[PDB]
C-alpha cells in the first residue's frame, strides 16, 4: 500500500480534492477521502434505477421496489 | 361573525413556489428534523427529511 | 474498500517517476510545472525528411508515448507542431498540419481518455534557437504536447 | 421393456427384473427429492452469473448505446416528451358466427404527452440488476457416487436454464425500450403527416409579487391546455412523395 513510492513520502492528505501530496510536490495517484472526484462504472444491490428495496418482510420470493415494479430478476423462484 | 365558520381559499391554478428549505440547503444548513446521508465517489453531501 | 477502489485504475507513482527518468534520458523532453506538463518531441527522430510518412520503428515511441500518456486524468490535450523553412510558407505549415493530425489520429485510436484532442501546427514561426544550421536535423523542427492533469 | 412388448412382458417374466425392481422401488421414492435441490442450486448460480455477465457486456459498449438512443433530440420545445402512438395493420376480428369486422389500419395512443425535466436515458430500461449470492443452504446430501452424478447432472441443466431465463429477461427489456422509442418516431412521423394535433402552452407571468418578508422578481407559470390528439377531420391530411 505504498503510495508515495519512489517519493519523499506521505505528507498529509489533502480535504478538498481529496488526494495525498506527497513529499516531493505532485499529487500522488492514491485517493485519500471517500469524497472524491473518483470513478464508479458498476454497482451492486437491487432495484437500481428504480425506488429501492421496499422495507416490507414477504415470506413470498417476490420483493418489489418501491416505485411498485417487481425485481424478478432478484426475486428467488418458485 | 356567525356560529359556523367561512373562507374561500381556493386558488384552483396557482402551484407552489417552492420550499423554503431550498434555501437552507443551498447555504449548507441541514433540514431542521432530518438525519444526514451518506455519499461516496463525488463531491457532494445530501439529507433525507420527509423521504424526500 | 473491497466496494470503493483505492486509487484512480492500473496507477504506481514508481513505475511514473521511472518511465519518465527512462524517456528524458532516451531522448524526449519532459517539462513539469505547476500541474501543467509538456513533453517535445524533435521530428527528426519520428518523420522522414521534409516528409509527412510515418516511420516503422517509431511505432514503440509513440507506444512509450501512450503509456505514459494513460497514467493520468486529463480534460484535453493540445498538439502544436514546428518546422524550419524549406520552400514556402505554406508548405511547412500543411506539413505541420499533417503530422499533427497523423500523431492526433494515432493517439486517439490508442487508449487514452481525453475528451478533446486540439491539433494545429505554425510551421516555421516560432523557432527556440536562433542558430538554424540544420534542416531536418536542427532541433527547432519539433513537435509539443501540452495539457494539465486535474484533480 | 415395453417396445416389442409382448417379448417386454415376457422380459417382465423372468424373475431377475423382480429383484431388480424391489429394490429400485426404494431409490425411486427415495431419489427424486435432491433432484429439485440440484435444480434450484443451479438455477440461482447460472442467472446470478449470467446476469453479471450480461451486466459487464452491456457496459463494454455504452458509449454506441447513447449514441443510438437519443432522447434528448426528440424533445419539444417546451421540454415535452413526446407521446406514444401504436401503428396495426390488417385488422379482422371474428366475433361470432354472422359477425366479421374489418379494419385497414388503426392507431392507439399509449401514454400522453406530458411535462418532462430531463430526459431518461437507457439505464432505467436496459440495466440488469445484480446481486452476489454467497450462500449455499442446501439441507440434502448425496450419499454415493450415483447421488454424486445425478446431482452433477441435474445441477448443469438447473445452470442452463438460468442462463436462459436470464437471457429472456433481456428480451423482454429490449423489447419494451424498442416500443417506447419506435412510439415517439412514429409521433414525429405523424406530426408531419398533419393527422395530430400539436401540443399547446399557454402561459401567464406576473412581476415582483408576495409579502413583505418573501418575494420572487419575476414569476411566471406556463399551463399545457390542448394535450395533443388526432383528428377525424380526414380531409386535412397532407400527403407524400419521393423521387
Amino acid at each position: 500500500d505504498g503510495c508515495c513510492s519512489k517519493m519523499g513520502g506521505i505528507n498529509y492528505c489533502d480535504s478538498s480534492a481529496g488526494r495525498l501530496v506527497c513529499n516531493n510536490g505532485f499529487y500522488s495517484t492514491c485517493y485519500c477521502t471517500r469524497h472524491a472526484v473518483m470513478d464508479l462504472q458498476f454497482l451492486m444491490g437491487c432495484c437500481l434505477w428504480h425506488g429501492g428495496v421496499y422495507p416490507q418482510l414477504n415470506s413470498s420470493g417476490l420483493v418489489v421496489c418501491n416505485d411498485g415494479y417487481v425485481s424478478e430478476e432478484c426475486s428467488l423462484q418458485k | 361573525y356567525g356560529p359556523n365558520a367561512k373562507s374561500m381559499p381556493t386558488e384552483e391554478g396557482i402551484p407552489p413556489s417552492a420550499n423554503d428549505l431550498l434555501l437552507h440547503v443551498l447555504e449548507g444548513v441541514p433540514p431542521p428534523g432530518s438525519r444526514r446521508l451518506v455519499v461516496s465517489g463525488g463531491d457532494a453531501r445530501a439529507w433525507l427529511s420527509n423521504e424526500k | 474498500v473491497p466496494k470503493l477502489p483505492c486509487r484512480v485504475d492500473g496507477a504506481c507513482d514508481a513505475t511514473i517517476i521511472k518511465m519518465m527518468t527512462d524517456l528524458n534520458k532516451k531522448g524526449i523532453k519532459v517539462a513539469s510545472v505547476g500541474q501543467n506538463y509538456l513533453i517535445s518531441i524533435p521530428a527528426s527522430a519520428l518523420f522522414a525528411d521534409q516528409s509527412p510518412r510515418l516511420n516503422w520503428a517509431s511505432y514503440s515511441l509513440l507506444n512509450e508515448i501512450a503509456a505514459f500518456l494513460k497514467q493520468f486524468r486529463k480534460i484535453a490535450i493540445t498538439v502544436t507542431s514546428y518546422s524550419s523553412k524549406y520552400v514556402s510558407v505554406k508548405r511547412e505549415r500543411a506539413l505541420t498540419l499533417a503530422r499533427s493530425r497523423v500523431v492526433s489520429e494515432y493517439l486517439w485510436s490508442q487508449g487514452v481518455d481525453s475528451r478533446i484532442i486540439f491539433t494545429q501546427g505554425l510551421g516555421s514561426d516560432k523557432p527556440i534557437t536562433s542558430y538554424t544550421l540544420g534542416g531536418d536535423r536542427s532541433p527547432n523542427a519539433r513537435v509539443e504536447i501540452t495539457f494539465r492533469r486535474a484533480v | 421393456g415395453d417396445t416389442g412388448s409382448l417379448a417386454g412382458l415376457q422380459a417382465m417374466a423372468d424373475s431377475k427384473y423382480t429383484r431388480a425392481q424391489k429394490k429400485q422401488k426404494m431409490g425411486k421414492i427415495r431419489e427424486m427429492a435432491l433432484k429439485e435441490t440440484a435444480l434450484s442450486v443451479g438455477a440461482q448460480a447460472g442467472l446470478a452469473w449470467r446476469a453479471k455477465i450480461i451486466d459487464e457486456q452491456l457496459n463494454k459498449q455504452a458509449r454506441n448505446l447513447d449514441a443510438i438512443y437519443d432522447f434528448n433530440s426528440l424533445v419539444l420545445e417546451h421540454n415535452i416528451l413526446p407521446p406514444v402512438l401504436l401503428e396495426g395493420r390488417n385488422t379482422l376480428n371474428l366475433a361470432d358466427a354472422q359477425s366479421i369486422r374489418i379494419s385497414d389500419r388503426t392507431y392507439k395512443v399509449a401514454k400522453q404527452a406530458h411535462f418532462i425535466t430531463t430526459p431518461p436515458t437507457w439505464r432505467q430500461y436496459l440495466w440488469m440488476d445484480y446481486v452476489k449470492p454467497e450462500a449455499p443452504n442446501v439441507t440434502l446430501l448425496p450419499k454415493t457416487k450415483a447421488e454424486k452424478e445425478i446431482w452433477c447432472i441435474y445441477t448443469e441443466r438447473g445452470w442452463k436454464n438460468g442462463i436462459d431465463q436470464a437471457n429472456t429477461i433481456l428480451e423482454e427489456n429490449i423489447a419494451r425500450i424498442k416500443e417506447d422509442f419506435g412510439g415517439m418516431i412514429l409521433y414525429r412521423k405523424l406530426l408531419a403527416m398533419n393527422m395530430v394535433s400539436p401540443p399547446y402552452v399557454s402561459h401567464t407571468d406576473l412581476g415582483v409579487t408576495g409579502d413583505g418578508s418573501e418575494i420572487h422578481i419575476d414569476d411566471r407559470v406556463l399551463r399545457i391546455t390542448a394535450l395533443p390528439e388526432l383528428n377525424v377531420n380526414s380531409a386535412e391530411w397532407r400527403a407524400a412523395v419521393a423521387k
